[PDB]
RNA sequence: AAGGUAAGUAU
């Protein structure tokens, strides 16, 4: 598993974009 | 969307992986772990955001840590479920559909947010609208900057942007918009969290990275030298061609010395082993970069030198103690010069003979605790001290030690002149210490605690460790200085020498 | 408690013997 | 100078001009060719 | 297996044109006919057991011709390090590939051979002898690993097993049992026959070779052809019997010439004789024509996904 | 033009104040105040802020 | 010191005092005998003259055909050079040397 | 500008002034011109400067 | 076009090699008229003028001179020899046979950083050193 | 404890000659290396037994302008292979060590 | 004006030209267009339709 | 097949 960095099209339909897209928060 | 964006992403990301491999070394590593090209420099690491999906393997997600009660072990990704992969580059970026959407709520709440706080005889409360925070196409969360009336005046910079590929000699991907100016439109903070835990957490990453070669327990607060003392000297001096490519190579020494566990197992760049010229330390596949680092490291017969020194304090240890051991000699035997990094023990360490009997058990390790010394009485004792250098994988002291013992004690070549001792092993990549074998009665926890505090302040190990860290630029955590006087000023005729202006 | 001064082998630039002294 | 004197270089271009036959000689035979 | 064999058959099928037309020259009958050699009958075990002594002394030549003892080949054809080889002596000690290929290949001759002698010799009866026949045949791959000696021969011991799987197949077809009792090497056989027939040529090239005592350009070579010529068809017009000195400054107009034609900035020298002048010009038209096809074939090359070097892309991007 | 031999650099014989002066005048003592140090930790930064 | 004779009697390989760069073996060479390589050259030339003729002429003529497309370098000012010599001798010998 | 002037006023003094009599602790409150005088201090691996809360 | 000074004879070579001081004395086996070896001569050539205080370059054909063919085992065309100091030097640029470069360089100033390297680890004493650009792969995509 | 020294004295341009070979250095070297007509001294310190240089010796000269001269006249070029340094012999006797040491109070 | 150096960066599939100009032409001509683009947004002199837009 | 010879020093 580590030889290469495996093609997304394989586990495409795992998740969706932005799926841990999680906001900022302000600072001080 | 594209699958042939997805493949190209993925194909050129092999491509530099590959790249940063032969870079490394001129073959090809069997396995080439992953836990170098993802961990943040902040780490010490490459850090390559990627967009692909590589499953981390369960063998390098393991730990150790060398407790002064025991070795413990660990393991982050034993979770019942898919091994643990480096998340890839969407699952974090808002979709552009959801972009517009939420830009589109977010103005028309803070469109509203503003007509009430008009009556409200002051300015936006900029309080509540962090309820908006980090959304909106427009710099919303740039929104309440304080440039914003100096950048009220630009108009259409995005043509300048653009133009500037015309206007500047490097290529500039962020010409969508203007840093700075559209605001920060993608959150990537939880990015960062996230590889760092899926890779192993940072003990689970900084396991193969030499930090466990280093005493100190700086976990938090420790500095790393960027730019060294010799960047500042290579951008004086104005360096020729070749003398800028050498300052230039700085770097890649630098984390590839500090990533030598994970670089270079046994798994990973089969072929035949070799060590170097006069230490232990075994290397597979010629790497110049590892090569010339550890010979530096190990300049000037370090491994000999730390050697004698855990001998003579193991000696100087037992000496002291020989009251209640019944120590009537504690010598050591005519040491051949090269027997100190020999793969073999044929010549015994330290020898101890006893006044008439002493009482040995079976061989075990240090962990256990019960103990029948009538299995064997012999007059004499053998102390033997291993100085390994544990790889990523191999850094099992107790097995090494278990194993070591079994095969240096049960072989024609190796010639002990008591058949019941110890031998003791010192991992000094990963600093740890253990022993395997028979006990003198009461004497394995004062062998314990003497290796305990010979490895805490051994002097060629410190001054090992010194090299290790200067070499790896890796400074140690700052102290704090006592601002605090109240102490101070009552104590200010204790000072030597004090000054204030 | 006192410490004697500890001794040491002198392996390098020695033509007395091939084996270290003890 | 470094370069050498103008005869040796006459003598150099015409051995290079007698073995190379592809642009030199009556016929071009071979690359290595002793007579074109 | 089947699907497999089949397009190698066809492909076998598509190529076949002769224009050997040979003068019957038999080689092998001249060399019958040579003093050095001389004719006799005998068992072909015996001629068998001679060429693996023949091959044994040929090996044992090509391994010890430096007088190197650090690598010994057995008597079984497999070389082995009479201690643990030095990395100076490993690198001391290193063969190519077709070295690897002529030893794997005597390796096979030598275990064929010395199968029959220990048929003939009692031992095991002919229906064994067949069957490991058979497998040697379609097994060479296994047992040799030709794969890293030569990648080609991967494809003769692949389709081998795919013979095979049809030999045995039909074999153990109905009655016969399952087992491993198949004879029919032949099939095999006849395909290792024309693989060593088709590699022979390259063993025989490099063996010459070593018995005898001699054991990016393009662009670059139109430019010295370029060069060297002008400066030939110079000497030759001026009479280097009597001035030395100024043919080489000759040089230095040259390259100003062309610098003159890559600045696009006007060049006179009338210090210059004419005749010269116009040499010049056509030295530096043809130049200019050259350079200018040879940066648009390069930027083509590159635009179009072609694998170029960093030197050679900023040398293409200073002509474009 | 050619290119000067590189020869294997030769230390100050004596450092003195006129010498001192010029490495007061040229130098990396503005380059010494900017610590090139990084935490062990993370930075608040993005991974790619540069 | 380009331009000296080699005084003989010397074998330059010995007398400059150098170690044998034995990059790797088989790769480097490292009267009966004269006639037997006499004898064996003779062999493989009847063994080559099996095809020698026929190749010889496509070879030959697929160089000309190759000619007539582009001659050699030279060919392109064969009438420079057969005009070159037309120039007088007080012509070059006044050439600029400055560029 | 004065403050840098300062600084180099500040470590002549203690260059000028024996090592073992230049301040072991250089005690200053100013915690905002201590840095400076610290970063004079590393002229001085030998004396240190601590942070002084008592202000005179 | 191949002006530079060129080894008529095997033993004046050998003289000319020997006859070094404070300089590195590369030696290009070949012959001119290949088209390789042609590209590295023009490229010794185009170095010769902007090195010429330290790096002298010496040319030999290998039919002039056979002498020295089976000395280096010299078997490869455009090889060159960093003969310095009377001592053959082990230039390694991550390569099998580190004490020749048979293959003409890409660019002049690599060949300048690459000679000039050899010379401050002649000058050093050292009889091994390291190039700062390993060769194992030729960057090729 | 060094009763040739005092004999060698008398030439008061004395330079220290360092990193050289201890095959490298001899009495040969130090001639090709006496280019000034002055009396030379090619003593350099070496090993009781084995006679092994540490690569250290000392070239006295009666003329300062020579001195000079040849400081940068051999600085770098040897014949030899180990490339030569030159220093200004900072070398003391014990009278003057005597003399530093009483006055070293002020 | 003086001499504005051209220089090509290859993008691998053509070449895009920069141009490096006088730093006080170049301050003078930023100036410049900073205020014709303020002054034409203060007076709707360029239409919306136009592709390239700040807002958006 | 390989892309994995530390150099130095006199024997």
């Amino acid at each position: 598993p580590t030889g290469e960095v495996l093609s997304l099209v394989g586990k495409l339909e795992g998740t969706r974009m932005g799926d841990k897209a999680q906001r900022t928060k302000p600072q001080m | 969307n594209t699958q042939e964006l997805l493949d190209l992403l993925v194909k050129c990301e092999n491509k530099i992986q590959t790249r940063i491999k032969i870079g490394l070394n001129s073959k090809m590593p069997s396995r080439f772990p992953p836990v170098v090209f993802y961990t943040p420099k902040e780490l010490g690491g490459l850090g390559m955001l990627s967009m692909g999906h590589v499953l981390i393997p369960q063998s390098d997600l393991r730990w150790s840590k060398q407790t002064d009660v025991g070795i413990t072990h660990f393991r982050s990704g034993m979770s019942h479920e898919e091994d643990q992969l480096i998340p890839n580059l969407y699952r974090y970026i808002q979709p552009w559909e959801s972009e517009f959407i939420d830009s589109q709520r977010v103005w028309a709440e803070y469109a509203l947010k503003r007509q009430e706080a008009i009556a409200q005889n002051r300015r936006l409360t900029l309080e509540d609208l962090e309820d908006s925070w980090d959304r909106g196409i427009p710099r919303i969360n740039t929104l309440f900057q304080k440039d914003r009336h100096t950048l009220a005046y630009d108009k259409g910079w995005r043509v300048r942007t653009d133009f500037k590929q015309y206007q500047v000699l490097k290529q500039n991907p962020f010409w969508w918009t203007h840093q700075r100016h559209d605001g920060k439109l993608w959150n990537l903070n939880n990015y960062r969290t996230d590889m760092i835990q899926a890779l192993g957490g940072v003990e689970g990453i900084l396991e193969h990275t030499l930090f466990k070669g280093t005493y100190f327990p700086t976990w938090e607060g420790l500095f790393w030298e960027k730019a060294s003392g010799f960047e500042e000297s290579m951008k004086w001096k104005k360096l020729t061609n070749a003398q800028r490519s050498g300052l230039n190579q700085i770097p890649n020494r630098r984390f590839t010395l500090w990533w030598s566990p994970t670089i270079n197992r046994a798994n990973v760049y089969v072929g035949f082993q070799v060590q170097l010229d006069l230490t232990g330390i075994f290397m597979h596949g010629k790497i110049p970069t590892l090569k010339i680092s550890l010979i530096q490291i190990f300049r000037a017969h370090l491994w000999q030198k730390i050697h004698e020194s855990i001998v003579m304090d193991l000696c100087q240890v037992f000496d002291q103690e020989l009251d209640a051991l019944e120590i009537e000699t504690v010598q050591k035997e005519t040491i051949h010069p090269r027997k100190s990094y020999k793969m073999n023990s044929s010549c015994a360490d330290i020898l101890l003979f006893a006044s008439y009997k002493w009482n040995v058990s079976r061989p075990s390790l240090l962990a256990d605790s019960k103990d029948v010394m009538d299995s064997t009485t012999t007059q004499k004792y053998w102390i033997d001290i291993q100085l390994r250098w544990g790889d990523y994988d191999s850094h099992d002291i107790e097995r090494y030690a278990r194993a070591k013992f079994l095969d240096y004690t049960t072989d024609n070549m190796s010639i002990y002149p008591s058949p019941t001792g110890v031998l003791i092993a010192i991992d000094l990549a990963y600093n740890l210490h253990s022993a395997y074998g028979n006990w003198f009665p009461g004497s394995k926890p004062l062998i314990q605690q003497a290796m305990a505090k010979i490895m805490k302040a051994n002097p060629a190990l410190y001054v090992l460790r010194e090299r290790i860290r200067k070499g790896l630029q890796l400074y140690s955590s700052e102290p704090t200085e006592p601002y605090l006087s109240s102490q101070n000023y009552g104590e200010l005729f204790s000072n030597q020498i004090i000054w204030f202006v | 408690n006192v410490s004697q001064k500890r001794k040491y082998r002198q392996y390098m630039n020695r033509k007395g013997g091939f084996n270290r002294p003890l | 100078e470094v370069y050498a004197p103008g005869l040796d270089i006459e003598s150099s271009l015409k051995q290079l001009a007698e073995r190379r036959t592809d642009i030199f000689g009556v016929e071009e035979t071979a690359i290595g060719k002793k007579i074109g | 297996s089947y699907q497999k064999l089949l397009k190698y058959y066809v492909l076998n099928a598509l190529k076949h044109r002769p224009p050997k037309a040979q003068k019957k020259r038999y080689l092998f009958r001249s060399f019958k006919a040579t003093k050095f050699f001389q004719s006799t009958k005998l068992d072909w075990v015996e001629v068998g057991l001679q060429v693996c002594r023949q091959g044994y002394n040929m090996l044992n030549l090509l391994i010890h011709r430096k007088n190197l003892n650090y690598l010994h080949l057995d008597y079984n054809f497999n070389l082995k390090p009479v201690k643990t080889l030095t990395t100076k002596e490993r690198k001391k000690s290193r063969f190519g590939n077709a070295f690897h290929l002529c030893r794997e290949v005597l390796r096979l001759t030598k275990l064929v051979v010395d199968s029959h002698v220990q048929y003939r010799l009692g031992n095991v009866d002919a229906f064994q002898l067949a069957d490991g026949l058979q497998y040697i045949f379609a097994h060479v791959g296994q047992l040799t690993g030709m794969y890293r000696y030569k990648y080609k021969l991967m494809r003769q011991i692949r389709m081998c097993k795919d013979l095979k799987h049809l030999i045995y197949y039909r074999f153990n077809t109905g009655p016969v049992g399952k087992g491993p009792g198949c004879g029919f090497w032949a099939a095999g056989w006849r395909v290792w026959l024309f693989f060593m027939r088709g590699i022979t040529p390259l063993l025989e090239r490099w063996l010459g070779n070593l018995l005898a005592r001699q054991f990016q350009r393009v662009e670059s070579h139109f430019d010295l052809e370029l060069r060297a010529a002008v400066m030939h068809d110079i000497l030759d017009m001026m009479p280097e019997g009597i001035k030395q000195n100024k043919a080489r400054t000759i040089l230095q107009h040259l390259s100003e010439a062309w610098r003159c034609w890559k600045a696009n900035i006007p060049w006179k020298v009338p210090g210059l004789p004419t005749p010269i002048e116009n040499m010049i010009l056509r030295y530096v038209k043809a130049k200019a024509d050259w350079w200018t096809n040879t940066a648009h074939y390069n930027r083509e090359r590159i635009r179009r996904g072609a694998t170029v070097d960093k030197t050679v892309c900023k040398k293409n991007l200073g002509r474009l | 033009k050619p290119l000067p031999a590189p020869l294997d650099g030769q230390r100050k014989k004596r450092g003195g104040r006129r010498y001192r002066k010029m490495k007061e005048r040229l130098g990396l003592t503005e380059i010494r105040k900017q610590a090139n140090r990084m935490s062990f930790g993370e930075i608040e930064e993005d991974a790619y802020q540069e | 010191f380009l331009g000296m004779p080699a005084p003989l009697g010397y074998v330059p390989g010995l007398g400059r005092g150098a170690t044998g760069f034995t990059t790797r073996s088989d790769i480097g060479p490292a009267k009966d005998d004269e006639e037997a390589d006499a004898i064996y050259a003779a062999l493989d030339k009847r063994m080559d003259e099996r095809r020698k003729e026929r190749r010889e002429q496509r070879e030959k003529e697929e160089i000309e055909k190759y000619r007539m497309e582009r001659p050699k370098i030279q060919q392109q000012f064969s009438d420079l050079k057969r005009k070159l010599a037309e120039v007088t001798e007080e012509e070059w010998l006044s050439i600029p040397e400055v560029g | 500008l004065a403050k840098w002037k300062t600084a180099e006023e500040v470590a002549a003094l203690i260059r000028s002034l024996p090592v073992e009599e230049q301040p072991k602790q250089i005690i200053v409150t100013r915690k905002g011109m201590l840095d400076p005088l610290e970063v004079h201090l590393l002229d001085f691996p030998n004396i240190v400067i601590k942070g002084s809360e008592l202000q005179l | 076009s191949y002006m530079l000074p060129h080894l008529h004879n095997g033993w004046q070579v050998d003289q000319a090699i020997l006859s070094e001081e404070d300089r590195v004395v590369v030696i290009r086996f070949g012959h001119d008229w290949d088209p390789t070896c042609m590209k590295m001569d023009e490229v010794l050539y185009s170095i010769a003028e902007k090195v010429k205080n330290f790096a002298v370059i010496y040319l030999v054909d290998i039919t002039e001179v056979p002498d020295f063919n089976k000395m280096y085992e010299l078997y490869d065309p455009c090889t060159v020899m960093f003969f310095f100091r009377n001592k053959h030097i082990m230039i390694d640029l991550g390569t099998g046979n580190n004490n020749k470069i048979n293959w003409a360089m890409e660019d002049k100033q690599e060949m300048v950083d690459i000679i000039e390297t050899v010379y401050r680890g002649a000058r050093k004493g050292r009889g091994l050193v390291v190039s700062p650009k390993d060769y194992s792969t030729k960057y090729r995509y | 404890e060094d009763p040739s020294l005092l004999e060698w004295d008398a030439d008061d341009f004395r330079i220290f000659c360092g990193d050289l070979g201890n095959e490298v250095n001899d009495d040969i070297l130090a001639r090709a290396f006496s280019r000034f007509p002055s009396f030379l001294k090619a003593k350099v310190i070496r090993d009781k037994r084995t006679g092994k240089t540490k690569g250290y010796g000392f070239v006295s000269f009666k003329d300062p302008s020579d001195y000079v001269r040849a400081m940068r006249e051999m600085n770098g070029k040897y014949v030899g292979s180990r490339p030569i340094k030159l220093r200004k012999s900072m070398w003391k006797d014990r009278n003057l060590d005597v003399v530093r040491k009483k006055q070293k109070e002020k | 004006f003086k001499e504005v150096g051209i220089e090509f960066m290859d993008l691998y599939s053509h070449l895009v030209p920069v141009y490096d100009v006088e730093p006080l032409e170049k301050i003078t001509d930023a100036y410049l267009d900073q205020y014709l683009w303020y002054e034409a947004d203060k007076r709707r002199l360029f239409p919306p339709w136009i592709k390239p837009a700040d807002t958006e």
